[PDB]
């Protein structure tokens, strides 16, 4: 079985094939393993032909001595490792080593930028962040040995139906700034390096104003005190005129 | 564990403060400063203390079918009736004081003669 | 038997356990050994200068020297929030402000009353 | 943007009645003089 | 057959396998896909009746769900004694002005 | 299904170990596998019936025993730094009737040379930047757990006392701080992305939690620093806004207005007592 | 459709199954039977009611169905989903009612003062 | 609109004006 991570654009047809040359086996299956978990059975066939279980489809060729698996409508939630296995009528299943698979998503409106996050007041680090890319961009490792770069990952936020790419850099030393951080990588033109002048929209902060029951009670008490001042002040002004008009 | 089995469950959306007793039984009995205060069957597992802005204190216990547990003293102070004192606060209080004593003093002036 | 005492003055929390007459005392916060060698331990106290709400909150215990922490008597759970130049308003501090302010303004009106009485 | 029961309509209400009172009293005072 | 009602970060979402039909109540906002509806923030009390349709061998069936929230955010905690104190002091204040007028009435 | 215990284990050179496998769907025969980078799955021992055990492919250093029909434990006689792997346990019904194995969840072992190499993580939290909030109107938080050994952490996010699973991406593999040495430490990161109006509330509470797996209370520790054991380490933040009017300052305004109106009402009651007493004294002295 | 009824007063929630006018009614909360066994004195049942005393927000909030006796819970096709925050002596105001109380207060006081002034001139 | 300080400062101006202007009207009568 051929290893090596292969990158597939999202919404395509994937082809994996093993060659078992040569013996005479009788029972075939496929497994799937996510990261840091255990294997899991997907499909179990022992005839020549097709046995569909949804969008998964397998082929067996006895005289040609290769099997195959086909996935259609490939989501980004299929990035795993796939293991082909075969056996005789007896025990001791024989495994292959597996094949890593990667499906990269559609990213319809890109907007790349590099941001400087605020400090922590508990550690002496400072992190930069290079976010949503267009998924063709390759992120390289660092050259100095005091700078740490990570690989690129994908996150899915479902409260807005949105997905993105990210990569994080951090360091201890001085003369580390976000304008020179991802210098070793090839970078798209017209990414957005911001300026240190502030910009705080005030109409956006009013969109999250809350209220408890204590604030309601205290506002109503202020409203009551204003009325009592009006009545007592009316009394004092009525009595201060009778004593001097006489 | 050493007979320490009353823990606090914090930072909910409403300001509520809860307590979970750690024993395998049903019909949990709660105590506060020795005297009994409650009665909790199954399908509820957490005793409610109220909101944290009224800042509860006290010493609490639970028992199951074995002996009682050791107490747990709780102490909140989330101040919530505080005023920060600045130049603006002190300036406003002084100015209101001066103008009110001026109006009252003019009134007493026409009262006397 | 006797609970712990908590004393807050500014941004300094000082807490005290009077449960052991004479011994050497160790403290422990969230199962991590605290005090000795910001933070300082007296003979019987535990000073905490510049208290932070999120960092210091949770379980405290005091136990004598040479024992285990799972044996002491009971724990303290505290959750505080401090301020510098902040005064809090009870139903007694307000009454002191009202009564003292009435007793201050009640003299100037009598001085103006006799001053204007002996003018005309 | 949930005010609840902290709307500015209540504070501005209790000011607005007092404004109407002051305007009417200045009107009658100019009516006499 | 339940309609799944999920609560992401501070909003309420009606989730189904096909498109959702309004019946009455809060209208909402369709996302970039069909089959999900956004009822807005939780503290503004969304209330309504929604109806979906079936696939995934519940096929050729139908169900309905009613949503009710009461996040009590315009609410005051008042005892049955404080109401008495407020009513008594306001009565005493009005009688105090009423005593103040007819000491002015003849002078 | 198949269950096995423990999940994570660290042990020094020259120490035995027993790790269990259990099963209750009445299958009868069981196996043990191990897995390495660039080698695949390799067989260790198998037991075709209750009492009968054979050998497999890499059996040197291991010992099995099949007594009952639900249990099949494995022993390491004396462990060496080549025993570092991940160990799986599989089960089948009967001898080629339906070739469907059922693997367990896994168990990770590391074998060091000395217990002075073990360390717990350190966690920090980094608050989002203002340029992202004004440019895209979303906010991203970052958590860094750096400097731990061995490689047995688990990371999570908790908002207002509850776990979240939407909007999170953790690195799949921990990285090494210097990737040329042998006994080097590790590091690992994570993200949380959230809408802008949910970060601007000062009432919400965020935190990043890390579960570590280290020593226990049967180990000898003669070192100056504290004993690295199994614990939880974390870091927290409140939401906050830069400019404008929150519900933190409205409270300040209402409190100051309450005290001002209480003082003024007190002065007015003093003046009422004065002029009432003067009118009563006058009406008495008219007679 | 005929909706359910939710009535809240203090810390007591009273639901009302709307559909079935002349049969016997069981209830179920997150696929577990509730009420109708003289267990949990806080939880009662009537001809078409379900009383929940000392309601809790965190627990006891979710789905609720009603079905007639002699049928299965899986043949139900109309559910309820509720959350509620309750505490004792916590009423629900508005914005217009507070302003009506203020305005009526001022007008009653002014009417009393005009009446007492004319009556005192007519002495 | 949002900041209620303007409402309090506006309340402290009209009250004194409405007292002084009232006591100056009934005297001319
Ligand atoms: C008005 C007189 C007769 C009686 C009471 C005094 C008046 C002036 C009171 C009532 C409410 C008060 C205000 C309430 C709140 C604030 C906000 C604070 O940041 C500065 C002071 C300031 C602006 C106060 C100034 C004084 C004030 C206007």
């Amino acid at each position: 079985q051929d290893p090596g991570p292969l990158s597939v654009p999202e919404g395509a047809i994937v082809s994996l094939n093993c060659t078992y040359s040569n013996s005479a086996f009788q029972y075939f299956m496929w497994y799937r393993q996510y990261s840091r978990k255990g294997p899991e059975l997907l499909m179990y066939t022992y005839s020549s032909g097709n046995k569909e279980d949804g969008r998964f489809t397998a082929q067996v060729d006895k005289s040609s001595k290769y099997i195959s698996l086909f996935i259609r409508d490939s989501q980004p939630s299929d990035s795993a490792t796939y293991l082909c296995a075969m056996s005789k009528g007896y025990s001791t299943l024989t495994f292959g080593k597996g094949t890593m698979l990667l499906v990269s998503p559609d990213i319809q409106n890109p907007d790349p930028a590099v941001y400087q996050l605020r400090d922590s007041k508990s550690s002496d680090k400072s992190v930069c962040l290079f976010t949503d890319f267009d998924s063709q961009t390759n992120v390289s490792q660092s050259k100095d040995s005091d700078v740490y770069i990570t690989d690129k990952t994908v996150l899915d936020m479902r409260s807005m139906d949105f997905k993105s790419n990210s990569a994080v850099a951090w360091s201890n030393k001085s003369d580390f700034a976000c304008a020179n951080a991802f210098n070793n990588s090839i970078i798209p033109e017209d990414t957005f390096f911001p300026s240190p002048e502030s910009s705080c929209d005030v109409k956006l902060v009013e969109k999250s104003f809350e209220t408890d029951t204590n604030l309601n009670f205290q506002n109503l008490s202020v409203i009551g005190f204003r009325i009592l001042l009006l009545k007592v002040a009316g009394f004092n002004l009525l009595m201060t005129l009778r004593l001097w008009s006489s | 564990k050493g007979n320490h089995l009353v823990k606090v469950y914090d930072y909910q959306e409403d300001g509520s403060v809860l307590l979970t007793c750690d024993a395998e039984a049903k019909n949990i009995t709660w105590f506060k400063d020795g005297k009994m205060i409650g009665f909790l069957t199954e399908d509820k597992k957490k005793w409610n203390l109220g909101s944290n802005a009224k800042d509860p204190r006290g010493m609490y216990q639970c028992k199951g079918s074995q002996n009682k547990s050791k107490p747990l003293q709780v102490y909140y102070r989330m101040c919530q009736n505080c005023i920060e004192l600045n130049a603006a606060t002190i300036s406003g209080f002084l100015f209101a004081e001066i103008v009110s004593i001026f109006v009252l003093a003019v009134g007493v002036y026409f009262i006397a003669g | 038997q006797t609970p712990y005492k908590v004393s807050i003055s500014g941004t300094t929390v000082i807490l005290t356990c009077p449960q052991y007459p004479g011994s050497e005392i160790l403290w422990q916060h969230n199962d991590k050994n605290i005090g000795g060698d910001n933070i300082g331990s007296d003979e019987d106290h535990l000073s905490l200068k510049e208290f932070s709400e999120l960092e210091q909150s949770g379980y405290y215990v005091c136990y004598p020297r040479g024992s285990k922490p799972e044996d002491a008597n009971f724990y303290l759970y505290l959750r505080a929030r401090v301020c510098e130049n902040c005064m809090e308003m009870d139903v007694m501090s307000v009454a002191t402000i009202v009564i003292v302010d009435i007793c201050i303004t009640g003299g100037l009106l009598l001085l103006v009353y006799y001053w204007s009485k002996n003018r005309k | 943007q949930s005010f609840g029961l902290l709307d500015p309509k209540l504070c501005y209400l209790l000011d607005g009645i007092l404004f109407i009172y002051g305007v009417i009293l200045t009107a009658l005072f100019l009516r006499v003089k | 057959f339940k309609i799944p009602i999920e609560e992401l970060e501070d909003r309420v979402f009606v989730n189904c396998n096909t498109s959702i039909t309004w019946v009455e109540g809060t209208v909402g906002t369709l996302l970039s896909d069909i089959t999900r509806l956004d009822l807005g923030k939780r503290i503004l009390d969304p209330r309504g009746i929604y109806r979906c349709n079936g696939t995934d061998i519940y096929k050729d069936k139908e169900s309905t769900v009613q949503v009710h929230y009461r996040m009590c955010q315009s609410c005051v905690e008042l005892d049955p004694a404080t109401v008495a104190g407020i009513i008594v002091t306001d009565v005493i204040a009005t009688l105090l002005l009423a005593l103040g007028v007819f000491c002015f009435a003849g002078h | 299904g198949v269950t096995q215990t423990p999940k994570f284990q660290v042990l020094k050179t020259g120490q035995s170990m027993t790790l269990q496998c259990a099963q209750d769907m009445n299958h009868e025969y069981m196996s043990w596998y191990r897995q390495d980078p660039g080698m695949g799955l390799r067989l260790i021992h198998y037991s075709v019936g209750a009492g009968i055990t054979d050998q497999g492919e890499v059996p040197n250093g291991y010992n099995v025993s099949r007594s009952t029909t639900e249990d099949f434990p494995l022993r390491l006689l004396s462990a060496a730094p080549s025993q570092t792997s991940v160990y799986f346990c599989a089960s089948r019904r009967r001898q080629g009737a339906s070739g469907e194995q059922y693997f367990g969840p896994g168990t990770r072992l590391t074998v060091t040379e000395d217990l002075k190499n073990v360390f717990p993580p350190e966690v920090a939290v980094f608050e989002p930047s203002e340029a992202e909030i004004s440019h895209t109107q979303k906010a991203t938080l970052v958590c860094l757990a750096t400097g731990f050994y061995p490689d047995h952490v688990e990371l999570s996010w908790w908002v207002n006392g509850k776990e979240v699973h939407s909007g999170v991406s953790t690195d799949p593999q921990p990285l090494k701080e210097q990737p040329a040495l042998n006994d080097s430490r590790y590091c690992l990161s994570s993200r949380l992305r959230v809408s802008a109006t949910f970060w601007q509330n000062p009432r919400n509470h965020f935190r990043c939690q890390v579960q570590f797996y280290g020593l226990s209370e049967n180990d000898e520790w003669t070192q100056d620093r504290a004993k690295p054991v199994t614990q939880i380490v974390s870091a927290e933040a409140w939401g906050r806004a830069d400019c404008g009017f929150t519900s933190e300052s409205y409270q300040q305004g209402v409190l100051s207005a309450t005290i001002a109106y209480e003082i003024a009402l007190g002065k007015a009651t003093l003046y009422a007592v004065l002029v009432s007493a003067l009118v009563l004294m006058a009406m008495v002295k008219r007679k």
